[PDB]
């Protein structure tokens, strides 16, 4: 349901999905003018608390097309031979409902190496990882259905499907830099009072090794923390006690201080 | 893989690993900047203000001279830096002994790299988790120069360079400002050039810095804590808005 | 049937048509036959009848032919549980099998076990992979409690055959049960013709006798040797379509086939 | 003919 | 029934649009076309060609296109025995299809098939023979029972595929079962220089380009990382809004897909 | 997995050594070279491979002394070690005894070197096989060498990649060119039809060929270059 | 069919292919290194090198791929610039001391053999030596120079031992493209100024940036003047010479 | 119905000039299973428990599925060549009814032999998820085996079995009486490897100046399956180059193409 004008930060990251999805419905004559067809596939690295799912739900707000809802674990089934049928179902109907989009998330549940196990159940997902491959690039083209898959860790996972033919760009997210923490803070705080203390360009600062999601906890944890003082509007030191808290157990550099 | 747990084997791309992993250690260390004017050199540091229990009577010091016309600065880790500093100053005073003549700076710089080459080649040994640089003047001339060194064992001659945290911000910065079209002349602009260069990292703390410069005729001079504190302000004086 | 023969308590192989021993087999006569024969004394003393036995030694001794045979004299059900063929890689399911058989044995009224190669149970644990060796005792320890819990029966006897005794020292499981541990022999040179007299029977061969057989049987003292020599010495009188054995084929047989029975 | 087999419908299994 | 549905029906792709694999085809069409086109030259010596060849290689190396490139070329029935159509539940409903699969083929002549990604079923080497019931064990032993033991047929060509060969049985390296193990592997320069050109036919770039620079600049890479170049290279001009491509554009397109410097050289 | 082949300390599970047995496929990915004998004069020939259409060719024949030489096949830099070694013994048993070093004594101690690398942890086996010739106070000889140590005295053999396409010429024509003597002009012609049966369209350019010869009244000497278009 | 992945973690282990791998990998390091060229007329030898401008604030003469190793010899590094220094310190310790133990001038074919007698010191020593290195070090020199025996020639010295007398070498990031086309641009009957042209040309097709007096370097040998390299000024005037010629 | 669909392979057979080597293995067999079939009298009259059957175990590509075809037509003893799989398939009410019919017919047509395939699918030692899926299979073969002899039968039916794994099986078949003679097929030595090589090649056109010896030496870890295949591809090489025969070269490059080496072949060697 959300929109743009609700992120601010991700700009180097966001131009791609625009170039994959939001744009080609508009002005495909650009791509063909060169003699080129856009990607069939996208993926998003992890580094959590940085706005992955948020991005996907945004484009759903303005896409003028059919959009889907899957997490990696809805694919799997129990009867040992019906899982992989389900994958071919969703892709053919998308063609029937084309132009369409999908979104498979947390697919580290599915995507793992060919572990060569001995269980009897862990096999029936590997085949389920495989019809996808045989469906997605496989043998025959599929048309204009695009993938926006996500995860949280890939550095030893997602073996082979991560290649061109299936996915073409690999956006990655991290905890932001100092420059982005500026504008992102304006986002959440643009409904409160902010009585007179702002000083925000020292409130957020490097060595605040935090996320791009904890800030809204800090924003909201302060207001009630001021409310309980019977003061609805806000000052700075409301936020100071908060940042003292939420940062407390992120990291500790006790092994640092050696590289003098 | 397994190609990266030693110094005496090559990955199939051809490149060894344990060396450039050192370049990840040195990235975890403090800044160390250097610039040469027309007739004077400077050097910086990202000194820390850790806590109110280190003796102010003895501030620490990254910099460490070896002879009255050469200095040295580094970043990485200090223990493995303490050694080659002592193998350096030893080697220089020997060259005065045997030859009755001080050291050309290039000769020195190939001795410190002449050990960073063996301490990676022959196994049974770990490298020196440190990059360094040299600064000073040759005897009987004003020719300025600084050389860099790194644990692969190679020596270059930059005119400006840095090592460590957010160096990537700086080595692009001076490229945008410093240039051989207009080489600086004297101290107060080489320093006014440099003190602003640190600012990507210093986050406005002036208890977190030191500085030195260089003379001809085999001299040096250190610098105070108020003698920057004004230079904290002229650099901010331009930053009115 | 599903698992094992059970011998219908009467399939009467001859425990004496054999070149084995008299002392050991009479040592076993005590622990099994005497109570099942004569409970008037263990009752009179109140001691409960015995709990199993071990029969060490490597093969050739016939440490399984006597077992089902004397079981046939008394008439119990003879089965197997070769620990090599009981282990399963899964966490449980090595102990489940133990639990089936003590139950299923009791489904039958009498029943006796013949475990073999039980060193698979009693391992030294030199690897010390706690994901595994924590479980090796788990299935083993279940035996100790599944075997003597509430079972106050006089029918359910136990045997364990264990080549390589004392390889096990995680636990010797000494105290209490194993009321005997028979000092097993090997086939002495005197016992050779005691053995050759066994298999030679049921043959028309002009005798086929000799004293050059124990010298041939020297160091080939395993029952398979004699079973097989009589086999292949039987295949040499037919090598020329003859009518009856000559004893030279025996002097040829054991001399020329104990070779594999001494080198590998 | 309602001989509906159990389908051999899998299930996990701990290792070692 | 369903097996009748899975049939190629003419995708458009040549051997002109494949590059560095200029000899690895010379093994592949040596077994397929000639026994089906020119069997007399073998017959002049009179021997049994191999049947049941295979191909293995890294991912995105360019094997599936060949398997359909050979389809339009031969003008003969092409058959796709793809996954999710051999391991359905309700045993008997699974392995009957493979029996019915060949039966269509045993009936018809001049026939070749395709098994896409056999690593599912053949790759299921019995886990130390464990499992009191192994539904894939029974259906793998039938096709080797089709193909080994005694002759299935005399004129039918078969090709498998595998991103990962070490899975399946040691019985699928063996005549009747399998004859050849072709290996698609990474290109060299003179192959890449003929993979760029095909993906840049449509592209609206202007000359002044020397891909010899690029191949020296693109190390070990697949035949699919070399099309993605052509997308992003052509794309940067779009966000920069130009009606033509440069060469320098490729130089910052190449840097992404392959993906702080080795200053010691 | 054929284990037990990480180093030359371990045996097979049968009685075999694999690192050695893997060395012998090194000679098989080098070039070819061949050697004959007569009761007066012996000879050897070798095709030397280029590096491109422009480079030089590979120094393949080397004078260890005047009454004795060799011809390698396989890995060359490990041959230079042996070539320097003979050049010391021969330059030792003439500064001390003054005697012409018996050619057979050479192979009678190289085997006592390829062994002492086979044993211990470190180094490698001398991954090359090679041929030796020589005249002495006894008569002409040929002695070969394969890395495992075993040398052998022969009338004529060959080694390298695609060499058995020459050995059959020898086994077919052995009885002829052994009685021969006094006229090296045709013996030297013998190997050329012996080697030319064993080619991948090489066609034997003058530059692509090296010949060395010894004899009673003839020293060891190399014939390469334009002085070899004769012996095509 | 277990593969190469196992017998590739030790200098002293063959594989059933019959070969080593570490030495076979060393050749795949010079590939990472910048280019290098050498071609030889009858009038004189030339060289040519790219220098890989990393940033515009490096005194480009700080780093050297060219050495006045002696009166009549030169070299050309390509690969790890570090371990090259362990050669030339041994190389021009020979060309000197040969002027002592023989009081004359040297021949290259000792020199290129000497350095190639050194690179194999990680194992069996030629002169019955011992071991001094765990790591065959990846650079591929080009020993140009003059002797009065055969005249002007160059070489190619790997770390893997053997050498070759090329008449036109090219090694680095361009050996695949360049040495293909020198095979149709080599004449026995060249000038000198028929040589420095193409070596700038070929070095242009091969690499990234547009040329400049700073982003290249080259030199020439002649028996009387020696290892005379060229200033940035002189080299700049040939680059312009190419253009008006190219029209 | 499969028993009618199955038939003896007595009519087309290898004729036994096609096997190479294996001097003592078959001599063990004929001395153990064949001679008794023609001297049923003595092994009832001399008085001895005849060899009821025997087993052969060894790795693939080695002559298991083959050798059982030679001995039958050699001796004119009908049979069937059986398949553990087609028993084990989704049909369940026949695995027992079939094997009952198996010895039933083989009892007729006496004297006869019977033989089965790899026991990978019916070894079935496992007490895993459900035993009753298959225990009704073996137990009938056990009982059907017990039909063979025990009360002085001399039924003249004899049994053999092949399988790679001699360890996974039921350990109820090695028992006495039923069978005790497990045969190892060793992998071949060099003098044994070469006869395998000629014999898959006499149909092929060749020259006479081969020395087949070292070609065997180049092959270790190979036997018959690994052997004829290089005997194939040499001819496959002969056409692409255009020959009318196969040379020594074409064989040896076959070896190099078993595992696709494709060596650099000029890498600083000489
Ligand atoms: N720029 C931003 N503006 C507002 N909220 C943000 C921004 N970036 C991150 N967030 C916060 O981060 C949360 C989303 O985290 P993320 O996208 O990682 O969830 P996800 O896709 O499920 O991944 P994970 O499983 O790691 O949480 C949102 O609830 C949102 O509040
Ligand atoms: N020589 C080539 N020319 C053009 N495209 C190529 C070439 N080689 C590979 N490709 C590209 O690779 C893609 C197909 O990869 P391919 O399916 O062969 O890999 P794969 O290993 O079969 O993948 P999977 O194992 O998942 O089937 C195609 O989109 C094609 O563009
Ligand atoms: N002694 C031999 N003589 C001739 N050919 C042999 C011999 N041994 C093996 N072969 C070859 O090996 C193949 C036969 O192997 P066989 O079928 O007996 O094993 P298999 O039954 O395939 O093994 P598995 O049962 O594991 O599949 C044939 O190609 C045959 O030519
Ligand atoms: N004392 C004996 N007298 C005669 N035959 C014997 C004797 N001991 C063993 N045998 C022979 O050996 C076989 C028993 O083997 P055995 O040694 O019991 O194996 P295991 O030791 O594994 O139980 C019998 O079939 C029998 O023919």
């Amino acid at each position: 349901t959300e929109s743009y004008s609700d992120i601010g930060g991700l700009e180097s990251q966001i131009q791609e999905i625009k170039e994959s999805v939001e744009l080609p419905l508009t002005h495909p004559e650009l791509y063909e003018e060169m003699g080129i067809k856009p990607p069939k596939g996208v993926i998003l690295y992890g580094a959590p608390g940085t706005g992955k799912t948020l991005l996907a739900k945004a484009v759903a707000n303005q896409t003028s097309a059919t959009f889907l809802r899957i997490v990696g674990s809805e694919l799997i089934q129990k009867y040992l031979g019906d899982g992989p049928r389900l994958c071919r179902q969703i892709f053919k109907v998308a063609g029937e409902n084309a132009p369409s989009i999908v979104f498979i998330d947390e697919i580290d549940a599915i995507g793992t190496k060919r572990y060569d196990s001995n269980s009897g159940g862990e096999r029936e997902i590997q085949r389920t990882m495989l019809e996808l491959l045989n469906q997605l690039d496989g043998f025959d083209d599929r048309g204009d259905v695009k993938v926006i898959m996500a995860t949280n860790k890939i550095e030893t996972l997602d073996p082979a499907l991560i290649r061109p033919g299936r996915i073409d760009r690999k956006i990655l997210f991290e905890n932001p830099d100092l420059s982005t923490k500026k504008k992102i803070l304006g986002i959440h705080t643009s409904k409160m009072n902010l009585s007179e203390d702002v000083n925000l360009e020292t409130l957020v600062t490097t060595k605040d090794d935090l996320s791009g999601a904890d800030i809204q906890a800090m924003c909201t944890e302060a207001g009630l923390l001021a409310l309980r003082e019977r003061r609805m509007q806000v000052t700075a030191e409301d936020f100071k006690q908060a940042k003292e808290r939420v940062m407390k157990n992120k990291v500790e550099e006790n092994l640092e201080g050696l590289y003098l | 893989s397994g190609y990266d747990r030693a110094l005496s084997i090559f990955s199939p791309d051809g490149h060894i690993f344990q060396v450039e992993y050192a370049l990840e250690a040195v990235k975890r260390g403090t800044c160390a900047v250097g610039v040469k004017g027309k007739n004077c050199v400077v050097l910086g540091c990202e000194r820390r203000s850790t806590l109110k229990l280190q003796d102010t009577r003895i501030t620490p010091s990254k910099v460490s001279k070896i002879d009255s016309h050469v200095v040295l600065s580094f970043s990485g880790l200090n223990a493995d830096s303490r050694i080659l500093i002592e193998k350096a100053r030893v080697e220089a005073q020997s060259h005065r002994l045997t030859l009755e003549d001080p050291v050309t700076v290039e000769y020195l710089t190939r001795y410190v790299a002449g050990v960073q080459q063996r301490y990676t080649q022959s196994g049974g040994v770990r490298p020196f988790g440190v990059s360094t640089l040299i600064a000073g003047f040759d005897p009987r001339d004003d020719e300025p120069k600084l050389y860099q060194t790194e644990p692969s064992g190679i020596y270059s001659s930059w005119s400006a360079q840095t090592i460590g945290r957010n160096s990537k911000t700086v080595r692009e910065f001076l490229e945008k400002n410093y240039d051989r079209k207009e080489p600086p002349a004297t101290v107060e602009e080489c320093v006014k050039l440099t003190v602003r260069s640190l600012l990507e990292v210093v986050q406005t703390g002036a208890k977190n810095i030191e500085i030195t410069v260089v003379k001809p005729d085999s001299d040096i001079v250190a610098l105070s804590s108020e003698e920057i504190n004004q230079y904290v302000t002229q650099i901010e004086q331009e930053k009115q808005e | 049937l599903v698992y094992n023969m059970t011998s219908f308590e009467q399939g009467e192989i001859t425990f004496d048509g054999i070149g084995g021993l008299t002392e050991q087999i009479r040592e076993l006569r005590e622990v099994i036959e005497l109570p099942l024969k004569n409970p008037e004394i263990f009752q009179r003393v109140g001691i409960k009848p015995p709990k199993g036995v071990l029969l060490y030694g490597p093969p050739g001794t016939g440490k399984t032919l006597l077992a089902k045979a004397v079981a046939a004299t008394i008439g119990a059900n003879f089965i197997f549980s070769p620990a090599s063929g009981i282990v399963d890689k899964y966490i449980g399911e090595s102990a489940r099998i133990i639990r089936e058989m003590f139950a299923y044995a009791k489904e039958h009224e009498p029943c006796i076990i013949f475990m073999d190669e039980v060193d698979a149970i009693g391992g030294r644990r030199f690897s010390e992979g706690t994901s595994a060796d924590r479980e090796i005792q788990r299935t083993l320890m279940e035996l100790l409690t599944q075997m003597d819990g509430f079972d106050n029966l006089g029918q359910t006897k136990i045997i364990m055959a264990t080549n390589r005794p004392d390889t096990l020292d995680p636990a010797l499981l000494r105290p209490g049960r194993l009321d005997r541990k028979v000092e097993i022999p090997l086939p002495n040179e005197a016992g050779r013709l005691e053995i050759f007299k066994i298999h030679t029977a049921k043959v028309k061969k002009t005798g086929e006798f000799d004293f050059e057989a124990a010298v041939k049987m020297s160091d080939g003292f395993n029952g398979a040797d004699i079973r097989n020599c009589a086999t292949e010495a039987g295949f040499f009188a037919i090598r020329d379509d003859r009518d009856h054995i000559n004893p030279d084929d025996l002097m040829k047989a054991v001399r020329k086939v104990a070779e594999v029975k001494k080198l590998e | 003919n309602n001989e509906n087999v159990s389908a051999r419908l899998g299930g996990a299994s701990i290792a070692v | 029934s369903v097996t009748m549905m899975t049939v190629e029906e003419k995708p458009d792709v040549t051997y002109s649009d494949v590059g560095g694999c200029k000899d690895q085809i010379e093994k592949l069409r040596e077994v397929v076309e000639l026994p089906l086109l020119s069997p007399e030259r073998f017959a002049t010596l009179g021997i049994d060609p191999p049947k049941g060849i295979l191909l293995y290689g890294p991912p995105g190396t360019g094997k599936t296109l060949c398997a359909r490139a050979v389809a339009n070329r031969t003008d003969a029935t092409f058959i796709r025995v793809i996954g999710s159509e051999l391991v359905q539940k309700y045993v008997g409903e699974g392995a009957r299809m493979v029996r019915e699969l060949f039966e269509m083929a045993r009936t018809k002549k001049a026939c070749i098939i395709f098994f896409d990604e056999i690593d599912a079923v053949g790759g299921a080497r019995f886990d130390d023979g464990a499992g009191g019931d192994n539904e894939v064990q029974r259906t793998m032993l039938e096709l080797i029972t089709q193909l080994d033991g005694f002759d299935p047929r005399g004129n039918i060509k078969v090709m498998f595929a595998t991103n990962r060969p070490n899975t399946l049985d040691p019985a699928l390296l063996r005549p009747g079962r399998i004859d050849r193990k072709v290996e698609f592997s990474l290109p060299d320069l003179e192959g890449r220089a003929n993979i760029f050109r095909i993906h840049s036919k449509s592209m609206s770039v202007e000359r002044g380009i020397r891909w010899e620079l690029i191949s020296r600049l693109c190390p070990n890479s697949t035949g699919a990382e070399l099309r993605s170049v052509c997308t992003e290279a052509g794309m940067f001009a779009i966000r920069a809004r130009r009606k033509v491509a440069t060469e320098k554009d490729f130089l910052k397109a190449v840097d992404k897909v392959i993906s702080s410097r080795y200053m010691q050289y | 997995r054929n284990n037990y082949d990480g180093d030359t300390v371990t045996f097979s599970p049968t009685g075999r050594l694999f690192q050695v047995e893997y060395a012998l496929e090194a000679i098989k990915q080098g070039s070819v070279t061949v050697g004959l004998r007569s009761n007066t004069h012996a000879v050897l020939v070798a095709l030397k491979r280029n590096a491109d259409e422009l480079s030089s060719y590979q120094k393949k024949i080397i004078k260890c002394d005047e009454h004795m030489g060799l011809s390698l096949a396989g890995l060359a830099p490990d041959a230079r070690v042996l070539s320097n070694y003979l050049r010391q013994q021969c330059n030792y048993s003439s500064l001390v005894f003054n005697r012409k070093l018996a050619v057979e004594r050479a192979g009678h101690l190289l085997c006592d070197k390829a062994q002492k690398n086979t044993q211990s942890y470190g180094g490698r086996p001398y991954g090359v096989g090679l041929l030796i010739i020589g005249y002495d106070k006894s008569g002409a000889h040929l002695l070969e060498f394969q890395p495992s140590g075993n040398v052998t005295e022969l009338y004529g053999t060959a080694i390298g990649a695609r060499s058995q396409g020459a050995k059959t010429y020898l086994e077919r024509t052995l009885d002829t060119f052994i009685k021969i003597d006094g006229n090296p002009d045709e013996l030297i012609k013998a190997g050329v039809e012996a080697i030319s049966q064993s080619l991948r369209d090489e066609s034997l350019t003058v530059d692509n060929l090296s010949i060395a010869i010894v004899g009673k009244d003839t020293p060891f000497t190399i014939y390469d270059g334009e002085a070899v278009a004769k012996y095509i | 069919f277990l593969t190469r992945s196992e017998y590739d973690r030790g200098v002293s282990t063959f594989s059933p292919e019959g070969r080593l791998f570490q030495v076979e990998y060393s050749l795949e390091a010079i590939k990472l290194g910048s280019t290098a060229i050498g071609i030889a007329t009858k009038e004189g030898v030339v060289l040519g090198v790219e220098k890989r401008a990393t940033s515009p604030l490096l005194e480009s003469d700080s780093i050297e791929k060219i050495v006045e190793i002696d009166r009549h010899i030169g070299c050309a590094m390509s690969g790890l610039t570090a371990d090259a220094r362990s050669m030339i310190e041994h190389a021009r310790t020979a060309a000197v001391t040969h002027n002592l133990y023989y009081d004359e001038d040297i021949n290259v074919e000792s020199l290129t053999q000497s350095v190639c007698d050194l690179a194999l010191r990680f194992g069996e020593g030629a002169s019955g030596e011992e071991r001094l290195m765990s790591r065959p070090f990846g650079v591929a020199l080009l020993i140009a120079g003059h002797d009065a025996d055969d005249g002007y020639q160059l070489f190619h010295a790997e770390p893997s031992g053997t050498f070759y007398r090329y008449n036109a070498k090219a090694i680095g990031s361009g050996s695949e493209g360049a040495q293909a086309e020198l095979l149709n641009e080599w004449h026995s009957s060249l000038t000198l100024k028929e040589a420095e042209l193409l070596v700038l040309k070929i070095l242009k097709q091969v690499m990234e940036e547009k040329l400049d007096e700073n982003n290249a370097q080259l030199s020439c040998i002649t028996k009387q003047d020696g290892f005379k390299i060229y200033d940035n000024e002189k080299t700049a005037e040939l680059i312009k010479e190419l253009k008006e010629k190219e029209a | 119905s499969r028993v009618k669909a199955m038939e003896v392979d007595e009519k087309p057979t290898e004729t036994y000039s096609d096997v190479g080597g294996l001097d003592k293995q078959i001599e063990e067999l004929v001395e153990a299973i064949v001679l008794p079939m023609k001297r049923a009298d003595k092994f009832k009259d001399m008085g001895i428990r005849a060899p009821k059957g025997a087993l052969m175990y060894g790795p693939p590509g080695t002559g298991k599925t083959l050798l059982a075809r030679a001995c039958a037509a050699q001796t004119n003893a009908t049979f069937l060549k059986l398949a553990a799989p087609q028993l084990v398939q989704m049909y369940i009410g026949e695995g027992a009814k079939l094997v009952r019919d198996a010895f039933a017919l083989a009892k007729e047509k006496a004297p006869t032999i019977i033989f089965i395939d790899e026991l990978d699918a019916i070894g079935t030692k496992r007490f895993d998820s459900e035993k009753s899926g298959d225990r009704e299979v073996q137990r009938t073969m056990l009982e059907l085996l017990n039909q063979l002899d025990g009360f002085s039968s001399d039924d003249r039916v004899k049994v053999l079995a092949a399988t790679n794994r001699v360890d996974v099986l039921d350990p109820a078949l090695l028992r006495s009486g039923r069978l005790d003679r497990k045969i190892e097929f060793p992998l071949p030595s060099e003098d044994s490897r070469a006869q395998i090589l000629q014999i898959h090649s006499r149909k092929m056109t060749t020259d006479d100046d081969i020395n087949w010896q070292e070609l065997a030496r180049s092959t270790d870890e190979f036997n018959g399956a690994q052997l004829k295949a290089v005997t194939v591809e040499a001819g496959m090489i002969a056409l692409r180059n255009g020959q009318s025969s196969v040379k020594h070269e074409d064989f040896v490059e076959g070896i190099s193409e078993v595992q696709a080496r494709k060596s650099k072949s000029v890498s600083f060697y000489a």
